[PDB]
């Protein structure tokens, strides 16, 4: 085995580093776009051990408050 | 229901004879042919009889509903 | 002066001249859905119209791949 | 007719262009023979349905071979007579046909 | 230039994620993975098959000779 | 037509693949493997190249068990869903359904989840994947969200049926579960 | 045409000192407020002086890359064509389309999608 | 954003030729039934100073007026003119409030919001003292709802995001203040 | 049900309110037919093209002729220009007719 | 296709006949050339770069030395006459 | 009895302008992206939802 | 006095004149421009944008590569005249005479705090409501690129 191609499915470490060396473009560009599923797969752990979401922006329209009209309401009248 | 596959595997045997004489061989060509066709073709007849066995409550239960239907405009 | 077919003379005697007819065509019906969107503040049309241009775009290449390799085609000797 | 007079001079070299464009080609009787035609077969037919209270095979069949008669004797001048009238008989039948089935179809 | 038209819509049609990278939230973003692991089987696919490249078959043949000895 | 009782109209991705009966996983085993099979049945009804029967590339081996794979699990999935929408026996899946919503209704706890997506999202997502199985041979989508438009009453979890009494549930009333329509909007109507 | 050329080259100096160099923004905020502290506001004087400190320090940012254009021109030769072409396809864009998704799964991550404000 | 609308005043006078837009005046007033009003006359600046001092003057009042709109069905404009009333007149109430008890840091943080493109984080020193100025003489208290106490963006001792240039007399008032308010 | 009518804001738009009322009505398990939703359907489509209102304003227009009214006395006086919005035409006490600034807001 | 027939051929050849100093004007299938016309190497050659110029046609130096009466020139054309490719505008549009 | 279950099937119900199947099973605009709440032109309120339309599988 | 008019005049008489595909391809790019003119105007100045860099960007520049590698070979004037004048006799595509020349407005409403572009409306619908149709398109741009390749490249 002086420079044979690995094979993909009894080498897998052997496998990876022929295309880091002979095939930079290819192998260092999946590791960079790798990350991106890496890092959102691992929010559940930030939700616990470094700080909690904030809270929703409020674009929904004016707040209207869950209750009934206050008939008692008076003042500043005509 | 044997009545039925039974039909059905007699079909399968006649596609094969069939096809000897599109391929223009004796009859006797390697017998395995016949039978592997009959069981072809019953496994199709099962699956079939079944589809029309399931058609028959569907319909009438369907045919129900459009009694009463043309007995208000009957009226 | 329409019902006088005039555009067929409008349009030039080559197929890539076809070509561009169909996309002048097709860019018809985008600016009339921008149109319609824009006037009933819909973004639903908008978002039509987006897609009206994206599956132009792609009818484009596919026509000008098979042009290419057409006119290819004639020329495709390769003697030397 | 005019339109595709402009299109023989945008490109003659080209065979396609004049070959389709004499499909389409009418002659210049045919441009009175057809306006004539269409226009005494819409005449004929309103004309005899006034009487008749009523489309009916009968008045098409008449219409369709009489509208066809004056319109084949002005672009098929150059054949005999005997040619063009059974050619108006065999139209009207067509259209006597399809009024007697009910046009396109028979409605309520 | 022509396979420039695919991947020229594929960008231009990412702007409707980035003015609302927010509101969309997680479910926009996996949408939008989604949307550029279907382009990448286009962008593999390409990778196998060397259709970029200009490629030299007119010329640059070579052969050993061979004595035949008779 | 043979309905039963309908569990979840939009069940969860996790959940179908929770309920999957020793015979679904049979199916995935039979598809996962009659792939390969059925790459060499052809070579049997007819040789590719020649006239005699020549064993297919080990490299095609391994490519068909991944479309077996890939399409095993399906059958397994759309097995799993009949049940859930009513289409198929679900005895043994109502009495598990009636035990985790009851366990989560006593422990204070939203039988769906907790989500992370904002009330319309939550309404979004139950459209995209709701009945998305109707097409699941064309192409795939699952319900992977936490959502509320599962199409049921929760009032059907209180009442005890029979063989359920011994579980011992206490179920507050639904205005106090977390993660709730009714339980959420009692401040602003317009926020949860 | 040659006008052409050179108001792109210092137009893509400006966008990469826009985009990366924080465009028009003070190279230091205490250097900046000491300049700005010594006219008064209420005389356009003030907003003359203010034009050109915040000019001037797009102006410095946008001379950098003018004179890389010039640069980078006078210590590297020519490259070949086919490799330019070899070279943005297989090269450049699978790097550009891995920041596309390496940037919002970072920001997701710790909760920090962007806003406009 | 910035479409063009056919509600309010487009980009440029070309789009108002392309639209033949025609900018009309109503000279009539509303009808006598109608008991009058006195319009609010403050600009933009004015009220981004003062959104939140009238939020908690008026918020008993803003609530019935947006309550009021849901229980119209539809029928708001017609259904709501006397609940409207009542908001406005309960905004003059702050503005002229503001006017004559803290007139010198109302106009002085309003005036900033004029210098740094109305956003709230320019005019950090100018809002710091209004807001302890109005504590002192109305009793309102600025507050952003959904978050702790401890989480509002104004109480930030070193916020991320600071203006590129520093408003002078909002510099000089905080240092006046500095030392002698704030021994 | 999927949406449609979605104004610029990401809102409901002016003509949706009338196009929810149509949906309402026709699936209402209520109604026997689609007679009552007659009206409904012919207000969304008033909502959007203003046709018949529209209409009523060509009839004005015309009207206005036959009685020989000019519409320099029952019109609505207008403005066509938009640098000429001026603060006398404005009614502003103090206001001259000098040009108004829409150089840069 | 080819539209050349043999009267087609025959006819316009006489007419670039009718163009060289040829001994008699009458000339058919039978008549020769170097015979009958008088014509030698050098003006022989042009009467037949001549036909190649109106019935397009290239004659090889096979027949070069093989060429004996006008009859053969006529029935040659169509055995090797064939229409220009043409662009893919006039083709098909 | 061949007769009679053709005659069935074969009818066909007339349709007009006011009475057709629309498969539509609930009321759009319930929650919107953002601005939920436009210019109170929603009516419908969804607290109070009449039962909407089921369609009637005939199989069943 | 709207000059957009003058233009499509000019244009419609080079179309007619048009002799070879330089003249076609100019046609293009004379209808586009008007149309990105008109909508960055009027109606809506997203998309006056959005078509600059999606049909000048990728494919008009598209449609002069390919034309440098097809070929390049090669009634009167009161006619055409004629032809125009006639032709711009009438220009209303609609034939509803009170929405023509019956002016409207609308009445702007304060309810939206939450101002955003309309892209990011789109965005907020295409990615989330929608989001079947993006993943088709995304598909279908999958089988352009396998299929623009097949056509052509001959090995
Ligand atoms: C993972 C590695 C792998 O399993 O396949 C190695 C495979 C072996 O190739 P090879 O070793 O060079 O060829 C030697 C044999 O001739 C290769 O021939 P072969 O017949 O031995 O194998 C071809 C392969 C068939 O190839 C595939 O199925 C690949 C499917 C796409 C991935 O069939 C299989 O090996 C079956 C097992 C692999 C199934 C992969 C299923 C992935 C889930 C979808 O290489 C790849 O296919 C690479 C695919 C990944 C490309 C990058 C994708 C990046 C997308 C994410 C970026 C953004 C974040
Ligand atoms: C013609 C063109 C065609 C185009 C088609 C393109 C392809 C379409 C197919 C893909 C479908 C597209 C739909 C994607 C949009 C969904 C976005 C979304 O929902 O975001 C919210 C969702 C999070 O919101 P959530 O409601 O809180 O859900 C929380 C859990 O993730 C889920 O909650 P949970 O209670 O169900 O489970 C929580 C816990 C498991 O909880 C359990 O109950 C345990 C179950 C026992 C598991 C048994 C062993 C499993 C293996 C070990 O962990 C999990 O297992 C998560 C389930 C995902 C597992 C992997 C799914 C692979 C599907 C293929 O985002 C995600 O995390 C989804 C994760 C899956 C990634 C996308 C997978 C599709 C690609
Ligand atoms: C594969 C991993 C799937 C598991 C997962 O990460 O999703 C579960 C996660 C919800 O889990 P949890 O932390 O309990 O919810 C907190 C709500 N405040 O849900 C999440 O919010 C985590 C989001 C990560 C999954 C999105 C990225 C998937 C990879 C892209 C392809
Ligand atoms: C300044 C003015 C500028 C106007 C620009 C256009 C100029 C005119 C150009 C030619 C116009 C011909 C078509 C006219 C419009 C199309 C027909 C139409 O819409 O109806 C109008 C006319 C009469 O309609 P009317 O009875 O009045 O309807 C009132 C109902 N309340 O309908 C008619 O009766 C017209 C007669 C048509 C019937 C004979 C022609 C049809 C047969 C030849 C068709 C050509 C071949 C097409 C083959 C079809 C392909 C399958
Ligand atoms: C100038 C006016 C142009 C009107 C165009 C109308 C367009 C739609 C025409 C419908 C049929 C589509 C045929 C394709 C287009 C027709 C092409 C054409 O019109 O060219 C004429 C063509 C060639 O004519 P030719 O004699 O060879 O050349 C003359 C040169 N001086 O001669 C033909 O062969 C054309 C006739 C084709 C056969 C059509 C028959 C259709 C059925 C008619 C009878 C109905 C059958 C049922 C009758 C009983 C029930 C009613
Ligand atoms: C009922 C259909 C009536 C058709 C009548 C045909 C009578 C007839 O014989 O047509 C005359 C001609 C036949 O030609 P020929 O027999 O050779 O006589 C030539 C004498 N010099 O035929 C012709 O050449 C032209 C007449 C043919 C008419 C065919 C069109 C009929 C279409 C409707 C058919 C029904
Ligand atoms: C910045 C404006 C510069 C304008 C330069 C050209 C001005 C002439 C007017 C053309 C514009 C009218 C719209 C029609 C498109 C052009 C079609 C055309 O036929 O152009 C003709 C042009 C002039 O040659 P001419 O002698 O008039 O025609 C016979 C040539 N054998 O011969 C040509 O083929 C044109 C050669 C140059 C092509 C450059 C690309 C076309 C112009 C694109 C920018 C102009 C945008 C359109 C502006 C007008 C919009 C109506
Ligand atoms: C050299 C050879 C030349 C040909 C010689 C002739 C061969 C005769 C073969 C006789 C077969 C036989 O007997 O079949 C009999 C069986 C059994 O009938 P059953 O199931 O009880 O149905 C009851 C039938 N009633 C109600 C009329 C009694 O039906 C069959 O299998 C049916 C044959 C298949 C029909 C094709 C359509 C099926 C697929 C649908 C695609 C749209
Ligand atoms: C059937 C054949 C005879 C039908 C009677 C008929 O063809 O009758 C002569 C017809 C109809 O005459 P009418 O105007 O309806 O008679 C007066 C109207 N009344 C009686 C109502 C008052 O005339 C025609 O030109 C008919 C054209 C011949 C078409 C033949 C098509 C036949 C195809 C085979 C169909 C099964
Ligand atoms: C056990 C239940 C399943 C039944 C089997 C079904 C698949 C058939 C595989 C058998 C092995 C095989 O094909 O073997 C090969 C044989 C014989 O080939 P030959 O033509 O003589 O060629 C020469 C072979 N020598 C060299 C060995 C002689 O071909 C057949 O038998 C052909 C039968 C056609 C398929 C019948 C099934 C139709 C199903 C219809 C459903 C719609
Ligand atoms: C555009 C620029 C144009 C520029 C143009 C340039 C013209 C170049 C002129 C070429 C001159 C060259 O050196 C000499 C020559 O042609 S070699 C003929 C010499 N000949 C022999 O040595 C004996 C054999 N002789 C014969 O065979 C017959 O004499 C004959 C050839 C006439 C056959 O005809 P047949 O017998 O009647």
């Amino acid at each position: 085995a002086i420079g044979d191609y690995p094979v993909y499915y009894k080498q897998p470490i052997r496998w990876l580093s022929y295309h880091a060396h002979t095939r930079p473009h290819v192998f260092y560009a999946i590791a960079v776009a790798a990350l991106g599923p890496v890092f959102m797969m691992a929010t559940p752990l930030r939700r616990k051990f470094l700080y909690d979401d904030h809270e929703p922006l409020p674009a929904n329209g004016y707040p209207l408050p869950n209750r009934s009209r206050d008939k008692t309401l008076t003042g500043y009248d005509d | 229901m044997i009545a039925s596959l039974a039909g059905w595997g007699l079909f399968g045997v006649t596609v094969r004879a069939y096809q000897q004489g599109i391929r223009k061989v004796p009859f006797s060509y390697y017998p395995l042919g016949y039978v592997y066709s009959a069981l072809g073709w019953v496994a199709f007849g099962y699956g079939f009889n079944l589809w029309t066995e399931r058609n028959d409550k569907l319909l009438e239960k369907r045919v129900e509903k459009l009694k009463e239907s043309r007995n208000l405009r009957l009226s | 002066m329409d019902l006088i077919l005039l555009m067929l003379v409008a349009v030039g005697l080559n197929i890539i001249d076809i070509y561009i007819m169909i996309e002048i065509l097709i860019m018809g019906c985008t600016v009339n859905t921008i149109y319609s969107a824009s006037l009933d503040n819909d973004m639903i049309g908008l978002i039509y119209s987006l897609i009206q241009i994206i599956i132009a775009g792609v009818e484009s290449a596919i026509g000008l791949s098979i042009l290419v390799n057409y006119n290819r085609i004639r020329n495709s000797e390769e003697i030397e | 007719h005019f339109r595709r007079l402009m299109q023989y001079k945008k490109g003659s070299a080209r065979p396609g262009l004049a070959k389709y464009l004499n499909l389409f080609s009418l002659s210049k009787s045919q441009l009175i023979g057809f306006p004539v035609a269409l226009g005494a077969f819409s005449f004929l037919s309103h004309s005899f349905a006034n009487l008749q209270e009523g489309q009916t095979a009968t008045g098409e069949f008449a219409a369709s071979s009489i509208a066809s008669l004056i319109g084949l004797s002005i672009f098929r001048t150059k054949k005999p007579l005997s040619s063009n009238v059974a050619i108006a008989v065999g139209m009207g039948s067509l259209f006597g046909f399809l009024t007697w089935a009910g046009n396109f179809n028979l409605g309520d | 230039a022509l396979l420039f038209l695919p991947f020229d819509l594929e960008v231009s049609s990412m702007l409707p994620y980035i003015v609302s990278i927010y509101s969309v939230g997680i479910y926009g973003l996996i949408i939008f993975i989604l949307f550029l692991l279907i382009l990448i089987v286009g962008f593999i696919y390409e990778f196998n098959t060397k259709s970029l490249s200009i490629t030299t078959i007119l010329h640059k043949k070579n052969k050993a000779l061979v004595k035949n000895l008779y | 037509m043979e309905t039963y009782e309908l569990i979840d109209s939009d069940p969860k991705f996790s959940r179908v693949v929770r309920y999957f009966r020793p015979s679904d996983y049979l199916t995935w085993a039979l598809g996962t493997i009659g792939a390969p099979g059925l790459m060499v049945l052809f070579e049997k009804i007819e040789p590719a190249k020649g006239n005699t029967f020549k064993m297919p590339p080990p490299s095609i081996m391994r490519i068909a068990t991944t479309i077996g794979f890939f399409g095993g699990f399906y059958y397994a999935y759309t097995s799993s869903t009949k049940r859930f929408w009513g289409y198929s026996e679900n005895a043994k899946e109502v009495a598990k359904d009636r035990y985790e919503v009851k366990k989560a209704l006593s422990e204070k706890k939203s039988p769906y989840g907790s989500s992370l997506l904002n009330p319309y999202q939550q309404d979004m997502s139950a459209r995209n994947s709701t009945n998305s199985q109707l097409l699941l041979a064309i192409f795939p989508w699952f319900n992977v969200a936490n959502h509320q438009s599962h199409g049921i009453d929760l009032r059907k979890y209180y009442e005890v049926r029979d063989g359920e009494e011994n579980w011992n549930f206490t179920l507050p009333p639904l205005d106090q579960v977390k993660d709730l329509d009714v339980a959420q909007y009692k401040e602003y109507s317009n926020y949860p | 045409f040659f006008l052409s050329e050179y108001c792109s080259m210092v137009l893509m100096s400006t966008l990469t000192a826009i985009f990366f160099f924080g465009g028009y923004l003070p190279f230091s905020n205490t250097i900046h407020h000491l300049i700005l502290n010594l006219f008064d506001q209420h005389s356009i004087y003030y907003f003359i002086i203010e034009g050109i400190l915040l000019s001037g320090y797009l102006a410095i940012k946008a001379n950098f890359f003018m004179f890389s254009f010039v640069w980078i021109r006078a210590a590297a030769p020519r490259l070949r064509y086919d490799l330019l072409i070899l070279f943005c396809w297989y090269v450049l864009l699978p790097i550009v389309f891995a920041i596309v998704v390496f940037a919002p799964g970072i920001l997701y991550c710790f909760d920090a999608l962007p806003v406009i404000i | 954003s910035s479409t063009h609308t056919n509600d309010s005043l487009n980009s440029s006078n070309y789009v108002d030729k392309l639209k033949d837009t025609h900018f009309v005046f109503e000279n009539d007033k509303l009808p006598s039934e109608i008991p009058d009003v006195e319009e609010v006359g403050a600009t933009t600046a004015p009220l981004l100073s003062a959104a939140y001092f009238i939020g908690a003057k008026c918020q008993d009042y803003n609530d019935d007026f947006m309550l009021c709109q849901k229980e119209a069905k539809g029928n708001g404009p017609i259904d709501c003119l006397k609940e409207g009333r009542r908001v406005t007149r309960c905004a003059s109430g702050v503005l002229k409030d503001l006017n004559t008890h803290c007139s010198d840091e109302f106009r002085l943080h309003w005036q900033c919001l004029s210098f740094s493109n109305l956003e709230y984080k320019n005019c950090r020193k100018a809002e710091s003292l209004l807001n302890k100025c109005v504590f002192e003489k109305m009793n309102l208290v600025k507050k952003i709802p959904g978050i702790p106490e401890d989480r509002q963006i104004h109480l930030k001792q070193n916020p991320v995001l600071k203006p590129v240039a520093l408003h002078q007399d909002s510099e000089v008032a905080f240092k006046k203040a500095q030392n002698e308010n704030s021994i | 049900a999927p949406l449609q009518q979605v104004g610029r804001h990401g809102g409901p738009n002016k003509c949706f309110g009338e196009f929810q009322r149509v949906v309402e009505c026709m699936t209402n398990a209520k109604h026997d037919s689609y007679e009552p939703c007659n009206n409904l359907k012919n207000d969304y489509l008033e909502c959007r093209k203003h046709k018949v209102e529209r209409y009523k304003a060509f009839l004005m227009q015309k009207h206005a002729e036959e009685l020989g009214k000019d519409p320099e006395e029952i019109g609505a006086p207008f403005v066509r220009k938009r640098r000429f919005l001026t603060s006398k035409t404005l009614g502003l006490v103090d206001g001259d007719d000098y040009e108004i600034g829409v150089e840069k807001i | 296709a080819s539209t050349l027939t043999k009267e087609d051929v025959l006819t316009r050849s006489v007419s670039v006949l009718r163009g060289f100093e040829v001994k008699t004007k009458d000339i058919d299938l039978q008549t020769t050339f170097v015979q009958d016309l008088g014509m030698d190497s050098l003006d022989l050659n042009d009467a037949l770069v001549a036909l190649e110029e109106e019935f397009d046609v290239v004659f090889d130096d096979k027949t070069a030395n093989e060429i004996k009466t006008v009859g053969e020139v006529v029935d040659f054309v169509l055995a090797n006459y064939l229409p220009t490719e043409q662009s893919i505008n006039h083709t098909i549009r | 009895s061949t007769a009679d279950l053709y005659g069935l099937i074969s009818f066909t119900p007339k349709r007009d302008i006011h009475h057709y199947v629309i498969r539509v099973d609930e009321v759009p605009g319930k929650h919107f992206p953002t601005n939920t709440t436009g210019n109170f032109g929603n009516t419908v309120d969804f607290e109070n939802l009449e039962p909407r339309r089921k369609p009637i599988n005939p199989y069943l | 006095m709207n000059l957009e008019i003058l233009d499509l005049s000019i244009l419609g008489f080079y179309s007619l004149i048009s002799s070879n595909s330089f003249e076609s391809i100019a046609i293009l790019v004379a209808t586009i421009m008007p149309v990105i003119t008109e909508l960055w105007y009027n109606y809506s100045q997203l998309f006056a944008l959005l078509y600059t860099l999606i049909y000048v960007g990728a494919v008009v520049i598209l449609f002069v590569f390919i034309l440098s590698v097809i070929n390049e070979k090669e009634s009167g004037l009161f006619i055409l005249i004629l032809v125009l004048l006639l032709d711009d006799l009438d220009d209303n595509e609609s034939n509803d005479n009170d929405y023509n020349n019956v002016y409207i407005t609308d009445y702007a409403d304060w309810f939206n705090n939450y101002n955003e572009s309309d892209l990011s409306v789109i965005g907020n619908l295409l990615f989330t409501e929608y989001a079947l149709l993006l993943l088709i398109i995304s598909f279908i741009l999958l089988m352009s690129i396998i299929g623009l390749i097949l056509i052509v490249k001959k090995d």
